[PDB]
């Protein structure tokens, strides 16, 4: 038994169309699985298909157990931030007595739609201070956060929600120890 | 969810062993080892259908496991080796909904010299007034630096209650050594409010970072205090 799933990170616009492919080969009829792993915890059922053409659908997502193409494609018409999570198709032979064949997991990055983009580049100071750190924020998601020597430190962009105003932000975050560094070149 | 895994972080010694307990009260006949590496996917270590019986996973060397009673299911690692490095996850199921649940998974890291580990300085840093100016909004920037092992759990926390909403932590920590192999670790997190809550000299701000270093039952013989499991905080507040 094998499960063979679509590799490589999955970066996708919020709203767009989702599809992750995943064939299988197995001896029998099994039954078909996938998995979902937010970041930072352990794997839950997506959503499940114990035979040939039952669909499976949950949070959204649906996958069609195909058993003329041995495929379990998952799919979502509107894919939102909060679906970014690494994927696992699976299978494990009838009544569930046997170990589950699982897929190599495909990571999916949903990114937000920036209604009013806005560059710009921070200072900030230390409350208890002569310490400061540069923000990079409210770009648009098209724009590629330049990774930095190891004096000067970049994060990678990270998404931010401000639910109480239904805003999603972009930000990085610059730092160094150098006395010769400015917020105006970090990014 | 039901599955839970002791300890949840763990940093070891080269040549040390351990024991990472799997506890379940589902009366679930079968248990599973796994572990997670980036680009491996989810590999089985070592697996049980039974109280008593065990069988060999994909990734079985370097480990041995045991299933005393039903309810419990020990992964054993008898010589530490930097491979095994990685984040644990436990699972359970019952045949006869038979689908896997999962635990919440457990770091460990193998180190050289437990006299490696370090806890992390926390600093906040306050918003821009050109921010402020400009988009009636207010980022406080939180970073976590000379942390070793990557073991950390950063919070935001808005008048004594933890704040999830506006919140944004770095899904990976840096390395601030990246040439080196005992490296140690940064992480920032950024907390967006509106500038008339920042402006407000009642709002308490504080950024958590909750370390989890060495047990109490570990060898200790150095000149700085004990890198134990520890919460490092940075707190501001409003000003108006």
């Amino acid at each position: 038994n094998s499960v063979t799933q679509m590799e490589g990170p999955v970066t996708l616009s919020e709203e767009a169309f989702l599809t992750i492919n995943c064939t299988y080969t197995a001896t029998g009829y099994p039954s078909l699985f996938w998995y979902v792993q937010y970041p930072g915890e352990g794997l839950q059922l997506l959503l499940k298909a114990t035979k040939a053409d039952d669909k499976g659908s949950n949070k959204g997502f649906e996958a069609t157990y195909r058993k003329e193409t041995t495929s379990f494609h998952l799919e979502k018409g509107s894919v939102q931030v909060s679906d970014s999570a690494v994927y696992f198709c699976a299978l494990t032979p009838s009544g569930g007595y046997q170990k589950v064949t699982f897929g190599t997991g495909t990571k999916l990055q949903v990114i937000p739609n920036i209604q009013n983009p806005d560059p710009a580049v921070y200072q900030l100071r230390d409350s208890k201070s002569d310490k400061s750190v540069c923000l990079f924020t409210d770009f648009d998601s098209q724009t590629n956060v330049s990774q930095s020597d190891s004096d000067v430190y970049i994060t990678d962009k990270c998404v931010l929600d401000m639910r109480s105003m239904d805003f999603k932000s972009n930000s990085a975050v610059a730092w160094s120890n150098k006395s010769d560094f400015a917020c105006a070149n970090a990014f | 969810a039901g599955v839970t895994q002791t300890p949840k972080f763990r940093v070891l010694k080269t040549g040390q062993s351990m024991t990472l307990l799997c506890a379940q009260d589902m009366n679930h006949e079968y248990m599973y080892w796994y572990r997670q590496d980036p680009g491996m996917g989810l590999r089985l270590i070592h697996y049980s259908v039974g109280e008593g019986t065990t069988a060999k996973g994909e990734v079985p060397d370097g480990y041995n496991v045991s299933r005393l009673k039903k309810q419990n299911f020990l992964l054993g690692l008898e010589s530490a080796a930097p491979s095994q490095t990685s984040v644990y996850f436990c699972a359970s199921s019952m045949p006869g909904s038979y689908e896997q649940y999962f635990g919440p998974g457990t770091r460990l890291t193998v180190t050289e010299d437990l006299k490696n580990v370090f806890p992390p300085e926390v600093a906040v840093f306050e918003p821009s007034e050109a921010e402020i100016s400009h988009t009636q909004k207010a980022t406080l920037v939180c970073l976590a630096t000379g942390f070793y092992p990557d073991h950390v759990e950063l919070s935001w926390w808005v008048n004594g209650k933890e704040v999830h909403s506006g919140v944004c932590t770095d899904p990976q920590p840096l390395k601030e050594q990246p040439a080196l192999n005992d490296s140690r670790y940064a992480l920032s997190s950024r907390l967006r409010v509106s500038a008339t809550f920042w402006q407000n000299p009642r709002n308490h701000f504080r950024c958590q970072v909750q370390f989890y270093g060495l047990s109490e039952n570990d060898e200790w013989t150095q000149d700085r205090a004990k890198p134990v499991t520890q919460i490092v905080s940075a707190e501001a507040w409003g000003r108006a």
